[PDB]
């Protein structure tokens, strides 16, 4: 009972829990956490924005092919004021 | 002082401006160009009813395309429908991309310097993966038995508890085992050797840290001699 | 104490471009796109006095796309050419 | 015709990447897109069908690292560039008969087109799901 | 293609120029006159003792 | 510190050569670095505009955070590990049943 609080008391305790736990910090984050790497882009990261630009471009093109298709063969100025106040 | 094998750095080469990104990438805006400008040639002209109306061809929507790319503008633009709304997509397209481009070149023009590993031997005392040992019959050895620091302590027993052995017989002996040992091994020995081997070919070699004490060279004589004060 | 696993670096997903801004900065910004375009359609084309409508080349669907090319660094052809548009 | 006859070579190939890897457990390796086949090693020549089957963490619906790889390991978009590119030189030779239409030549290209935005994709795909 | 050429260089100029401008406004480094001495030879103006 | 404190008196008798500096200074001040109670420290900090630290114990210090004005602050980690216990007089039959 004495012997353990001489042992609090004079940080021997800290001194052991030191010197086995935190001396063989080996593996990893420990070790590795507090460094940099600048970086290097990869097409991993950026695939959405060509998805996106794939995408835009089948639109586009049906757009114009329902437009030649509507074109090969608002309305009425009057209900254009019923749809301003049902809108309202 | 202590001495282990230079890191090899590496150069930057001549096209080192293509760097932030990778050569996929380069080869996929490449494609992406060549696609988008045909789609808008396409989309174009369609008949769309007269015909010369409009003023896009394959060649205008060419280099319509890479004018809206690199940020000069344009001298027309698309007046259709579909003709804009695919070209606000080659707008957002460029906008991610190239703003990605300067703000990574950015990040690649601030450090080109190596993180600097095992530095003031105290990861010496900590790690297990490099080795390091001395000079046998030296007064480096002895100091490190005699040492009382505890850092020094530890590093003493990892020394004197060693498989296979970590020490040396020679200087040169040393200097081959840490040219061989492709950063497994490190070495001790004083800072005037340690620049002397510094400064020779092949200088694969490399003083890091600071320094631990202050030794000193001196003339020995044999005790009581009448040499000692004319020396 | 819990122990489980290590469990994998999640890397960012697709729609992660749009990842710096907050959602609602993103909404703030589509509605005040909306709004620009419509406020510039209604100073032009607001009977300007024998050109006396199509003095201005601003239709509706034209100033929607000036706010878009405005916004994205690309001047489009057209310009505002008279005061309180501009 | 030279466009559909190399893609047509390109699909069936199992030499795409060179890379380091193994045979067939339970070397560089001469990989393709389901026969990662290899060569300089104990044997040369004996292609592993792949497909996928990682040890995870178990991801349960991760889509991007899910789906992805089931468009991957069945290349539904590379193939239907070869689908809509014999599908247009149908097209391109049948411009003679049924002719004087003047609107049977306009549809061909259209699959020329779509095919190589199908080829595109999945380029991207396959670089994708290699580094993923 | 003279043109095209012309702007990728303009781009991947003054790319490089902004990317760090703002470092280079507020340096102030010193001047230091002398350090090896051998101007205390030289020169007459700077005492020494 | 706290006078009559168990920290003044474990800067007193500690060995370690950061607290035996610590020490040093603490016992060559002028004026009285020393307190005689808490909030007096308390108050000495408050006032004192950065020019005046105290010591006292975590619990302590996240009481006094988490109250109002909340212009105080905790700072760095920990030193040690104390523990609270219930006190008796030696050899009483109250001991063992407490
Ligand atoms: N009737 C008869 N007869 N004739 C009539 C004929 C008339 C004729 N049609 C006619 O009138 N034509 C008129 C056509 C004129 N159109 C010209 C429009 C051209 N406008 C182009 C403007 C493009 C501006 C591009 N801006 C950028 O790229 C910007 C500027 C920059 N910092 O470099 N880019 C960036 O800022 C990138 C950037 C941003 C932030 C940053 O931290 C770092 C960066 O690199
Ligand atoms: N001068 C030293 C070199 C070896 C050492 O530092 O251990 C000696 O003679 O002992
Ligand atoms: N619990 C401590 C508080 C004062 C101090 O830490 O010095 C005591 O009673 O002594």
């Amino acid at each position: 009972n004495l012997a353990v609080l001489k042992l609090s008391e004079q940080g021997v305790l800290d001194k052991l829990k030191n010197k086995w736990w935190y001396d063989k910090g080996e593996c990893g984050a420990k070790d590795s956490g507090s460094k940099e790497k600048t970086s290097a882009l990869s097409l991993s990261n950026v695939a959405g924005v060509f998805y996106i630009l794939v995408g835009g471009l089948g639109l586009a093109m049906l757009v114009a092919l329902i437009e030649f298709c509507y074109k090969s063969r608002l309305f009425d100025r009057g209900v254009q004021m019923l749809l301003t106040t049902v809108g309202a | 002082s202590i001495m282990i094998k230079k890191p090899q750095k590496s150069k930057p080469g001549v096209f080192s401006f293509l760097d932030p990104l990778a050569y996929e990438i380069w080869m996929c805006i490449v494609f992406a160009y060549i696609g988008v400008s045909v789609v808008l040639f396409l989309v174009s002209r369609f008949s769309p009813y007269s015909e010369s109306t409009n003023e896009f061809g394959i060649f205008n929507s060419l280099w319509f395309s890479l004018g809206a790319f690199m940020q000069q503008g344009c001298d027309i633009s698309p007046r259709s429908l579909s003709g804009r709304i695919v070209g606000g997509v080659w707008w957002f397209f460029t906008l991610i991309i190239i703003s990605s481009y300067t703000a990574n070149l950015a990040a690649f023009l601030t450090v080109e310097r190596m993180v600097s590993p095992i530095e003031s031997a105290e990861d010496l005392s900590k790690q297990t993966e490099i080795a390091y040992g001395t000079l046998d019959s030296g007064s480096t050895k002895e100091f490190f038995r005699r040492s009382k620091i505890a850092v020094f302590d530890k590093m003493w027993t990892y020394m004197r508890s060693a498989e296979p052995s970590v020490f040396v017989r020679t200087t040169a002996e040393g200097v081959a085992r840490v040219r061989k040992s492709k950063g497994k091994y490190a070495y001790l020995l004083e800072s005037t050797m340690n620049e002397y081997i510094e400064q020779r070919k092949p200088c694969d070699t490399m003083k890091v840290g600071g320094n631990l004490d202050s030794k000193g060279y001196g003339i020995a004589t044999p005790k009581g001699s009448s040499l000692g004060t004319p020396v | 104490s819990i122990m489980i696993k290590k469990p994998q670096k999640s890397k960012p997903g697709v729609f992660s471009f749009l990842d710096p801004l907050a959602y609602e900065i993103w909404m703030c910004i589509v509605f005040a796109y909306i709004g620009v375009s419509v406020v510039l359609f209604l100073v032009s084309r607001f009977s300007p006095y024998q050109s006396s409508e199509s003095t201005n080349e601003f239709g509706i669907f034209n100033s929607l796309w000036f706010s878009l090319g405005a916004f994205m660094q690309q001047g489009c052809d057209i310009s505002p050419r008279s005061l309180s548009g501009r | 015709f030279a466009a559909f006859s190399l893609m047509t070579i390109a699909v069936g190939t199992d030499y795409w990447l060179y890379s380091r890897g193994v045979c067939k457990t339970k070397v560089m390796t001469h990989s393709g897109l389901w026969r990662t086949c290899c060569l300089e090693g104990n044997f040369k020549g004996l292609c592993k069908q792949i497909d996928h089957f990682p040890e995870d963490a178990d991801y349960e619906a991760d889509t991007a690292e899910y789906f992805l790889r089931a468009v991957r390991a069945s290349s539904i978009f590379p193939i239907l560039s070869v689908i809509l590119l014999f599908m247009g030189g149908l097209c391109i030779a049948a411009s003679e008969f049924y002719k004087t239409r003047h609107n049977i030549i306009l549809s061909a290209g259209i699959f020329f087109v779509s095919a190589g935005l199908s080829n595109i994709i999945g380029i991207i795909v396959y670089i994708s799901a290699n580094a993923g």
